[PDB]
């Protein structure tokens, strides 16, 4: 063997460490990683509230599925330096406030809030680190959008918009506008759900979306693709 | 006439041998050497490729037996009968195992998260190899070499009382061979197609196409050979007895064997070569 | 007037560039032209360290030149034995989003940090026999890009909040904070004498700092993008920078200007990690194209290439005795080259 | 850190007893565990050893078969089950912890000791003097010899030094012939040529009285020395 | 306000302006001398005999 007694015991300690690492890695691979993104007061805190520093990590189990949700709204640094750490997340939960069309950004009146949300969505959806990661789109403040759309038209945010002031047409137009920002339509699929504060099925929508993502991932693994 | 047919059979055997050797060797080189076996599907692909190669290894002995008498001895005759029969049983058991794995991966994703591990794949692969070996020992020992008219032939040669055992081989080759695997194989893929239809994604269409391809290939590759085996069994039980009908089953068995073991070449392509993962692995190898 | 202040700053900048141009009598290339070229350097992978299940973001060498620590996004911080591929320790982390790791010169402590903005100091040598968090350093408002140990009680951290810090570990407080970077600081390198350190940030600028006082003596410019890795020359009178513009630059402190650039037309990806050999002749840079190129410090020629990593090489480190260099990559592997 | 050991008591010859070592204050799962016996008037002798996770177990030839060592990690206790006892085992039993990684300090902590009374190619270590008069404030060198070279190919020489003060359990002084243990005063030092080794105390206080044992760890049949006693 | 930041930047630049600098040739010669002095001690620059390498 050409090994001392303590050398052999050290190798045994290394093998035990390897066993622990393997078990922890299997546990991590069983788990689902979600990256949570939003622009301003988009309702990200509200959707965190429904389901249950720099990164606020939230864990919860729903239907025998363990969920990791990472929140990076407080980083306030260059996103390109730390956005590659999140490559490999199962899905990206993007939160967008529907009432932001009427409001303008706090910093200057030149930029509308929803346009900044679109720019963030364009940067995240089309990022080279997330070329195969699906996006769950949460459109919040349905009651606020209902109250606002009567008083103020969607033409302020979208001058090209020529449609009825009803909720359905405006919501469909906003969703279509956000979905057109997906350049790589074949690689990813965007799931859009209309939620409010009183909504109780958002966790179910997230679970269904992650189930679809897992099905697609294991189809790719199994060779069916 | 007979010599020409023998030459054609030997040529087909040699071509299939070489082609499946190349395909399976490429599969094993990609899996166990160039890359790692990260997932359970990699383990199943490696085991299926090994089973196909083991089945393929019996071909040149058959080519020489067609060419000349069995000269290399009885002990090899035993090991090559094993090679052929464990190859068949392992191939079909591994096909069924891949079907069950895909069914778990698609229909029950959350459960496939906790059940599908490399250790479970290795355990099931060892179980498949063990049950194939167990099913093959009787045929591994019942094969013997006899010299007929100065021509030594390694074949199933029994006594009159043991002739009934020959019937049991075909029926086991039908129940344990075709009926038991394909019952799980078809059910899992039928339910896979049901879930794929009721889904919203871009990858559903290609997956549906490939599932249909696998199902059609497996049926075309195994149902004819097993049906002709059942017909030969019926002839042996003298339900339909005659010389002309016997000649027709001899020719039909030859053709169905040809069709059946083109699977050793087609299965590598269908299961690995088509698909994103193996294409990407081949691209990475070509980059090197 | 604000415009007057801007004009005065511009005049000072012109004075700086004029003085630097005055000091540039002859470049490094002309002086080191007659030096015999190093030649091709082929380095085999002596050891491969496996056990990480995610991208390796950091790696540091102990003073003993045998024990090294590695940080990965799997949530674990493994201390390896380089000679015999044994895992001395495996430290769970409260946050798996780590970007840097350090090994104390005494070897008693290991520091880890990342997107939690907290530098966690781990006590390796304890009566209980297990690695424990000794101190959680808080106060930064951005991700920790790099941390290096001065001694058992002092540590220097660079964060994404554009500020570097020097901590006193026993009390968990900021002894002095370094400010002056417009962009996020991405790497720091202490001088061997440990009275100065260089910080490279996203403003394409590297700044010298004095640890005792807290002021920035010199600011170095010339890169066209974010500087990812910085490293001191063994003398301590020079340092090298690795940027995203696919070039490495060598600066000297006394002449206050760059000496020459390490660039190739074929190389398009940015330098992720940079390091120096013991004599300073070789500049080892880890590139984003799955490769680590070894350069010659005095001649722009590229001596050799260390290939063998499937993914991006994220960290580099040369032992104190200089015998081995470790390349950690995103492909969850560590390799020892010699 | 504490290692309280329970068991002992009067035992008839040929009987069986169980020795329990309770661990409190350290990670029991990580540490490899040993059992060491000290006769009423003689030195230390190794009995058994169990590794972290019970991966490997080694016994001495004297207690092979009759004795079995098992650990229970969840309850942080270590068991030594003794059967077919004889008058050769009547002694005090020590429960010693040892951790094995690069730079570690094996045999770091020793238990108090429990007394077992029975009613009526291995390396040889020799400490020739076995008793030396000494004066406080002076310098004393204690010599030990090894039958075979204790230097392995890795460059590590496996010699250990222990101090057994009167009425106190052994305490590690030097591990691997040069490294001072944690908390041991700096006056102690060790040196050797790979076959013969010396332990040097620059100054002697009243705390240094005791018997010093030289141990080897090259091959797992660990044999302790006879011991050298320092009396003023 | 931003005015104070401008004054701080101006003061920092003024501090940076008065530091003395030697000619680049002297620094290059010093780096050359350091590299030549420790050329033998570098194992990566000049590989050691295989016996002396613990990584075998
Ligand atoms: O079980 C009794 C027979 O049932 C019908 C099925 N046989 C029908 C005859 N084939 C000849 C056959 C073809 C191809 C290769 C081959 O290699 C050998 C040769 C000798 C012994 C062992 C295997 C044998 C094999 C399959």
């Amino acid at each position: 063997c050409t090994l001392s007694a303590e050398d052999k015991a050290a190798v045994e300690r290394s093998k035990m460490i390897d066993r622990n690492l393997r078990e922890d890695g299997e546990k991590a691979a069983r788990e689902v990683k979600l990256l949570l993104l939003g622009a301003g007061e988009s309702g990200k805190n509200t959707i965190v509230k429904q389901m249950k520093t720099g990164i606020v990590e939230t864990h919860f189990t729903f239907k025998d599925l363990h969920f990791k949700m990472f929140d990076v709204g407080a980083q306030r640094s260059e996103r390109k330096k730390w956005i590659h750490c999140f490559e490999g997340v199962t899905a990206i939960i993007f939160c967008v406030a529907l009432s932001d069309y009427d409001l303008v950004l706090a910093e200057d009146e030149e930029m509308n809030r929803m346009h900044e949300s679109m720019k963030l969505f364009d940067s995240i959806c089309n990022n080279k680190w997330f070329t195969d990661t699906s996006i769950i789109l949460f459109l919040n403040k349905k009651d606020l959008f209902e109250e606002k759309i009567k008083k103020s038209p969607l033409t302020i945010c979208y001058p090209e918009y020529a449609g009825s002031n009803t909720y359905e047409e405006a919501a469909a137009y906003i969703q279509c506008q956000f979905e057109d920002l997906n350049k790589r339509k074949d690689t990813k699929e965007i799931y859009t759900h209309f939620t409010c504060s009183t909504d109780t099925k958002n966790v179910q929508f997230v679970f269904d979306a992650v189930t679809d993502v897992i099905i697609k991932n294991n189809l790719k693994d199994c060779g069916l693709f | 006439i007979q010599t020409n047919g023998k030459l054609l059979l030997a040529v087909f055997y040699c071509l299939l041998f070489v082609f499946s050797l190349l395909g399976n060797s490429l599969v094993i080189l990609v899996l166990v050497v160039c890359k790692k076996l990260r997932s359970i599907t990699d383990v199943y692909l490696l085991n299926l490729a090994l089973s196909d190669l083991l089945f393929v290894f019996s071909f040149p002995f058959q080519t020489y037996y067609l060419l000349d008498q069995w000269v290399f001895g009885t002990v090899m005759c035993k090991v090559v009968s094993g090679f052929y029969y464990i190859g068949f049983y392992s191939s079909m058991f591994f096909i069924t195992l891949m079907s069950v794995d895909r069914y778990l991966a698609v229909v029950h994703a959350v459960y496939a998260l906790k059940v599908r591990t490399i250790r479970m794949g290795t355990t099931l692969c060892l179980a498949v190899w063990l049950t194939a070996i167990m099913a093959t020992i009787p045929l591994l020992v019942f094969y013997q070499v006899a010299s007929e008219d100065g021509v030594l032939q390694c074949y199933s040669f029994y006594n009159q009382q043991t002739l009934k055992w020959k019937i049991f081989t075909n029926f086991k080759m039908n129940i344990l061979g075709l009926l038991i695997p394909f019952t799980i194989f078809m059910f899992c893929y039928i339910k896979i197609l049901h879930q794929l239809k009721r889904c919203q994604n871009h990858n559903k269409t290609k997956a549906i196409r490939l599932v249909l391809i696998v199902v059609i290939a497996s049926l075309l590759f195994w149902v004819p050979f097993n049906v002709v085996l059942f017909l030969t069994s019926l002839h042996s039980m003298h339900i339909l007895d005659g010389c002309s009908i016997s000649q027709q089953l001899t020719y039909a068995t030859h053709v169905t064997e040809i069709i059946s073991f083109t699977h050793c070449c087609v299965n590598p392509v269908i299961y690995a070569f088509v698909g994103e993962k193996f294409k990407k692995h081949l691209s990475e190898i070509f980059q090197k | 007037e604000l415009d007057q202040l801007r004009q005065e700053a511009e005049q000072l900048k012109n004075q700086i560039r004029d003085a630097r141009k005055a000091c540039a009598d002859a470049t490094l290339s002309q002086i080191t032209n007659n030096i015999d070229p190093v030649g091709r350097i082929q380095m085999r992978t002596r050891r491969t360290l496996r056990g990480h299940l995610a991208k390796i973001y950091a790696m540091h060498w102990g003073t003993d030149s045998r024990l090294l620590v590695s940080a990965s996004q799997d949530g674990k911080l493994i201390i390896w034995d380089s000679y015999t591929t044994n895992k001395v320790h495996a430290i769970p982390l409260r946050s798996s989003w780590v970007m840097t790791c350090a090994y104390a010169p005494s070897g008693n402590y290991v520091a880890c940090g990342g997107l939690d903005n907290i530098c966690s100091i781990y006590n390796l040598k304890t009566r209980e026999g297990n690695v424990r968090v000794s101190r959680e350093l808080a106060g930064h408002t951005g991700y920790l890009s790099c941390c290096r140990f001065l001694d058992d009680n002092q540590i220097v951290t660079s964060s994404g909040d554009t500020t570097c810090a020097l901590w006193d570990i026993e009390t968990g407080q900021q002894t002095t904070t370094f400010t002056g970077h417009t962009g996020d600081v991405m790497s720091l390198s202490l001088a061997p004498d440990t009275r100065l350190f260089v910080s490279g940030a996203c403003d394409a600028s590297a700044k010298l700092w004095d640890v005792r006082e807290g002021m920035c003596r010199q600011t170095f410019t010339g890169h066209e993008s974010d500087i990812n890795a910085i490293c001191f020359f063994p003398n301590g009178n020079a340092f090298a920078t690795g940027s995203d513009d696919a070039t490495c630059r060598l600066f000297d402190l006394r002449a206050d200007q760059e000496l020459m650039t390490y660039s190739h037309d074929n190389i398009i990806c940015g330098i992720t990690s940079v390091s120096f050999s013991k004599s300073g002749r070789l500049l080892l840079a880890g590139y984003d194209d799955f490769n680590c190129n070894v350069w010659d410090a005095l001649k722009a020629d590229r001596a050799g290439v260390l290939a063998g990593h499937d993914n991006r090489v994220s960290c580099l480190g040369v032992t104190d005795d200089g015998m081995a260099v470790a390349t950690g990559s995103w492909d969850s592997f560590l390799k020892i080259w010699n | 850190v504490q290692l309280v050991e329970s068991g002992g008591g009067l035992v008839q010859p040929g009987g069986s007893r169980k020795l329990s070592c309770s661990a409190s204050g350290f990670a029991f799962s990580s540490f490899g565990m040993h059992w060491v016996r000290q006769a009423p008037e003689k030195g230390l002798e190794w009995v058994a050893y169990i590794s972290s996770g019970s991966g490997t177990i080694y016994y001495a030839d004297t207690v092979k078969g009759r004795f079995t060592i098992s650990r229970d990690d969840p309850k942080n206790t270590l068991f030594l089950q003794m059967t077919s006892l004889r008058s050769e085992d009547t002694a005090m039993y020590y429960c010693v912890r040892s951790i094995y990684y690069y730079g570690s300090s094996p045999f770091d902590f020793w238990g108090q000791g429990t007394t077992l009374t029975v009613s009526s190619s291995d390396i040889v270590m020799t400490q020739a003097t076995s008793s030396v008069p000494v004066t406080p404030g002076e310098s004393v060198s204690i010599s030990c010899r090894s039958s075979k070279s204790l230097l392995h190919s890795n460059g590590n020489t496996y010699l250990y030094w222990f101090l057994q003060r009167p009425g106190q359990s052994p305490q590690l002084l030097i591990y691997r012939m040069s490294n001072l243990a944690s908390g041991v005063p700096d006056r102690f030092s060790g040196s050797g040529s790979g076959t013969a080794f010396t332990l040097t105390i620059s100054r002697l206080e009243a705390e240094d009285v005791g018997v010093y044992y030289c141990m080897q760890h090259l091959e797992y049949p660990l044999t302790f020395g006879a011991g050298t006693k320092l009396e003023l | 306000a931003s005015i104070a930041q401008a004054r701080k930047l101006v003061e920092q630049l003024k501090m940076e302006a008065n530091i003395d600098r030697i000619k680049v040739s002297k620094a290059a010669a010093d780096l050359m001398a350091y590299c030549e002095a420790h050329a033998k001690e570098d194992p990566l620059l000049t590989p050691v005999p295989a016996s002396e390498n613990p990584f075998r």
